[PDB]
């Protein structure tokens, strides 16, 4: 070779360096836990002349729950620290053994730009400016005002992928912590796609309403009724019925049913409805390709759906195979979150729902 | 006492956290560089009155695009990042990220900021933008896309030597100042 790098730490050292940041993170995390709970949220409560009770849960949300988690998790990884040798330190297990505590950061996620408007509006007030910098020069806490420190769990939930890959990478295959610390990666990237995928869905609920509304013709219930998540669409070809006649239908997967509409031969934004299938009683078959059984037609791109107690069926075609193989994944990814969800009870609020259709009585009836 | 929230954005590893560490420390370059930087704060000096400069990094929020927007309110200025030796984060800052901060924060300044400047010399980083015909951005392209997305201007820096690396933040605080208004709210 030649060795013109610059120097570099061995790998086992770099492994050292990680494990130290990560320590290292968690207490000055917990730290500005602790500065927020003890330094503002206490001396808000103090004075109930200047924050009510809505005030304080609107601008603090949860911190005070994930501060008390943190204590926890801290706790934890520090029993897993190894003083003689800090590069043999095993801390994939806390992390798995947390896993479930994490979803606090949902809830603080989800609220945290009604946290930022409310603090803008007190900030217009010099009475509030001086107390926020008051508590802030007594907690002795860095010139960042207190949004930008309401900020840090999101930073934060963010953040442990991150370290968690910068560990695996200086982590070799037989150590007693690969296996654990690849899956604590995983555990954690799942955690903060499922929150962001969970406030996505909260944000769009007004979408559907809105998208129901400029459909033709509606029949029967709102979306909203049964679903609050679209999943997949497109445009498939379809046979209700067998010797029927193929439509050309576009087709929205929602969590619990499917509806299809078909677009006016002109206007191609302009959507009718054409009905609805109840996903809870369909199985999706998927067919091989060749030739149908009474049925009786042929086919390239296909797959069906039964229904489960009685003998009804549909014939579904997409052009491409990359099509087909979308909407397989669509209907597998419907069950899969409807089961995730009548697991956890995971309802649409009811003040959602009136939230969501007072916008379409915003763009007149 | 007047602040300046300057909020860093940009794909992942173009050394965004790398940038805003070797700015706001002085380490060795041999020293370990944590993966994770904490909110900032420091005093500047401009005509002579002191500003608080507040530095916020968004390193790991690149997949998440409704996390991403949390850190947007109060911001003042933008440093848009992409890696000189990396192609697709470039293409990035005019799919994704200046689209996205003009979207939420429309009246606030932006500087498009080139990082890792130093690669442009590294055998295998030209080794191996090579083998997918690819080579790294030159500065003129890049200052050709900072005018027709309306940057204040570009920049350029090397985290590791520091080229170019105070003068990122001093441009930053001058686009910030230039002549409450260019905040961004509410969105």
């Amino acid at each position: 070779c030649l060795c013109l790098g610059r120097p570099l730490q061995n790998r086992d050292q770099m492994r050292a360096n990680v494990i130290n940041e990560i320590m290292s993170t968690e207490r000055h995390y917990i730290k500005h836990l602790k500065d927020i709970c003890e330094g503002y949220l206490k001396q808000c409560r103090k004075r109930r002349d200047m924050f009510s009770d809505e005030q304080l849960k609107v601008i603090f949300g949860n911190i005070e729950d994930i501060y008390r988690f943190q204590m926890g998790f801290v706790r934890d990884l520090e029993k897993q620290y190894n003083n003689d040798d800090p590069h043999l330190s095993e801390i994939g297990p806390c992390f798995l053994e947390h896993q479930d505590g994490f979803w606090i950061y949902s809830e603080y996620c989800n609220n945290h730009l009604d946290a930022c408007m409310e603090l803008s509006k007190l900030m217009k007030d010099s009475r509030y400016q001086h107390f926020f910098e008051a508590c802030r020069l007594l907690q002795q806490m860095i010139d960042i005002a207190i949004d930008g420190f309401l900020l840090t769990p999101v930073q934060k939930i963010c953040k442990y992928p991150l370290q968690l890959a910068e560990l695996l990478k200086y982590t070799a295959q037989d150590h007693s912590d690969y296996r654990y610390v690849a899956a604590a990666l995983a555990v954690m990237r799942n955690v903060t796609q499922q929150i962001n995928e969970r406030k996505r869905r909260l944000e769009n609920i007004d979408k559907i309403a809105q998208w129901q509304a400029s459909v033709l013709d509606w029949e029967g219930d709102d979306i909203l009724d049964r679903s609050s998540e679209l999943i997949y669409t497109g445009e498939m070809a379809w046979i209700y019925q067998p010797y029927g006649r193929n439509q050309q239908r576009v087709f929205f997967l929602f969590d619990h049913q499917m509806v299809l509409c078909k677009k006016d031969l002109i206007r191609r934004d302009i959507l009718y409805y054409k009905g609805r299938i109840d996903m809870d009683k369909y199985e999706v078959i998927d067919i091989e390709d060749g030739r149908d059984d009474d049925f009786n037609v042929s086919m390239k791109n296909a797959f069906k759906l039964h229904n489960k107690e009685t003998e009804e069926v549909h014939l579904f075609f997409a052009k491409k195979l990359e099509e087909k193989i979308r909407w397989l994944r669509a209907f597998r990814e419907e069950r899969k979150m409807v089961q995730e969800d009548e697991k956890i009870g995971f309802e649409i609020s009811e003040n959602q729902k009136r939230q969501a259709a007072m916008t379409v009585r915003k763009a007149s009836k | 006492m007047q602040t300046i929230k300057c909020v860093v954005v940009g794909d992942g590893a173009v050394g965004k956290t790398c940038l805003l560490i070797s700015y706001t420390t002085n380490k060795f370059p041999s020293e370990y560089v944590p993966t994770v930087f904490d909110n900032y704060a420091v005093t500047v000096m401009i005509g002579g009155e002191p500003y608080t400069l507040g530095l916020f990094d968004t390193a790991g929020q690149e997949d998440y695009d409704r996390l991403r927007p949390l850190s947007y309110p109060q911001t003042d200025v933008f440093l848009v990042c992409f890696s000189v030796v990396s192609p697709s984060s470039f293409e990035n800052v005019k799919e994704k990220w200046v689209p996205e901060i003009t979207h939420h924060c429309p009246k606030t300044p932006f500087l498009l900021v080139g990082t890792q400047i130093d690669l442009r010399d590294d055998p295998s980083t030209i080794e191996k933008l090579a083998k997918n015909k690819q080579k790294p951005i030159t500065p003129e392209t890049a200052e050709k896309l900072a005018r027709d997305l309306k940057a204040v201007k570009y920049v350029e820096c090397s985290a590791l030597t520091q080229k170019g690396l105070k003068n990122v933040f001093d441009e930053a605080i001058l686009a910030a100042l230039e002549p409450k208004s260019r905040r961004c709210v509410l969105l």
